[PDB]
């Protein structure tokens, strides 16, 4: 059977993260803040001539339970580190992000894209020369994305998945 | 202070009466708001909204009477109100304790606590606690599951205040 890839999708409150996952998976933006506990969803696609199944975790931005993420990073295989471009702290707490993931998977080899989320919205604060700058010294990609438009919704997952596909 | 009941029904079937002392001498305006909230006396309240996430192990959340998805809920002061006081602590089954999205967003939204959670003190007002019908509480569990979506329809049939 076509191959199955286990991302998944961390950042902040609020980022986008759900916003960005229903957008991919049922073609529909959630305007409404429903704070996410855990949620999975599953898609088949075709990426680069070659149909696969994406497996997504959709994980929750609360602070309070940073120490129980370690075993969703052990399980996934690539992931999407949201951030949102009206939001400096956001992008602050990626590093916390990617640090945690490094620490878990022990290796600086981790699939990641860096994705810059609401770029819909007049209001940025953190300039896409930032995030370049910082995706490149990770050695990953940077993708724009609105799940409001759908601008980059399927590259951002498309891309974490050449990622993966490129690593293993 | 003030005593409250819920009429509980599962899919439409009853399931049995829940009843709450609200800490009024402590929290006055939280008591207060959804002391209205059960009287319906506003015109809007809790009776035929449901209880839309059951985690077992850890609390049964509702309230949710204006969009019935979990994201909705209004107060009687406004869409939310401020976070009156963090004196009460979330010390074990039955406390009654208000949901929030962040700072000062108190709506309507609840949640009954079926252990202790003392790691929300401080970030959600607590406000009351069952008096009697824990068990009715205890039983919502089994409609529950790990992320909290509910395998049954939990509803508030009827609710209103004690004499
Ligand atoms: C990390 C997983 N995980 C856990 C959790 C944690 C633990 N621990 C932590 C404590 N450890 C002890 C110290 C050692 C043991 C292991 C175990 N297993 C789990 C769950 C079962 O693993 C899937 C939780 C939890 C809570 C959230 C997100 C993820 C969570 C979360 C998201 S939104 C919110 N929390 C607040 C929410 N806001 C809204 O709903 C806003 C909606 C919009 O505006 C109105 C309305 C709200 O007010 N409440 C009212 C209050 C209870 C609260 N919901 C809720 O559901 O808590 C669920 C739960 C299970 C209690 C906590
Ligand atoms: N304008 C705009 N709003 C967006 C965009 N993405 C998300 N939002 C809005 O931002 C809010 C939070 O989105 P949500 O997807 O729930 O964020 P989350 O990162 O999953 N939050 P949590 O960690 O609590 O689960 C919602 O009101 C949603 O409509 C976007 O690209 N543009
Ligand atoms: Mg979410």
């Amino acid at each position: 059977s076509m191959t199955e890839y286990k991302l998944v999708v961390v950042g902040a409150v609020g980022v986008g993260k759900s916003a960005l996952t229903i957008q991919l998976i049922q073609n529909h933006f959630v305007d409404e803040y429903d704070p996410t506990i855990e949620d999975s969803y599953r898609k088949q696609v075709v990426i680069d001539g070659e149909t696969c199944l994406l497996d997504i975790l959709d994980t929750a931005g609360q602070e309070e339970y940073s120490a129980m993420r370690d075993q969703y990073m052990r399980t996934g295989e690539g992931f999407l580190c949201v951030f949102a471009i009206n939001n400096t702290k956001s992008f602050e707490d990626i590093h916390h992000y990617r640090e945690q993931i490094k620490r878990v998977k022990d290796s600086e080899d981790v699939p990641m894209v860096l994705v810059g989320n609401k770029c819909d919205l007049p209001s940025r604060t953190v300039d896409t020369k930032q995030a370049q700058d910082l995706a490149r010294s990770y050695g990953i990609p940077f993708i724009e994305t609105s799940a409001k438009t759908r601008q980059g919704v399927d590259d951002a997952f498309y891309t974490l998945v050449r990622e993966i596909r490129k690593h293993k | 202070n003030p005593t409250v009941f819920f009429d509980i029904a599962v899919d439409g079937e009853p399931l049995g009466r829940v009843s709450f002392e609200l800490f009024a001498d402590k929290v006055p305006k939280t008591a207060e708001n959804f002391r209205a909230l059960s009287t319906g006396e506003k015109g809007f309240g809790y009776k035929g909204s449901c209880f839309h996430r059951i985690i077992p192990g850890f609390m049964c959340q509702g309230g949710d009477f204006t969009r019935h998805n979990g994201t909705g809920g209004k107060s009687i002061y406004g869409e939310k109100f401020e976070d009156e006081n963090f004196i009460l602590k979330h010390t074990g089954p039955g406390i009654l304790s208000m949901a929030n999205a962040g700072p000062n967003t108190n709506g309507s939204q609840f949640f009954i606590c079926t252990a202790k959670t003392e790691w929300l003190d401080g970030k959600h007002v607590v406000f009351g606690k069952v008096k009697e019908g824990m068990n009715i509480v205890e039983a919502m569990e089994r409609f529950g599951s790990r992320n909290g979506k509910t395998s049954k329809k939990i509803t508030i049939a009827d609710c209103g205040q004690l004499e």
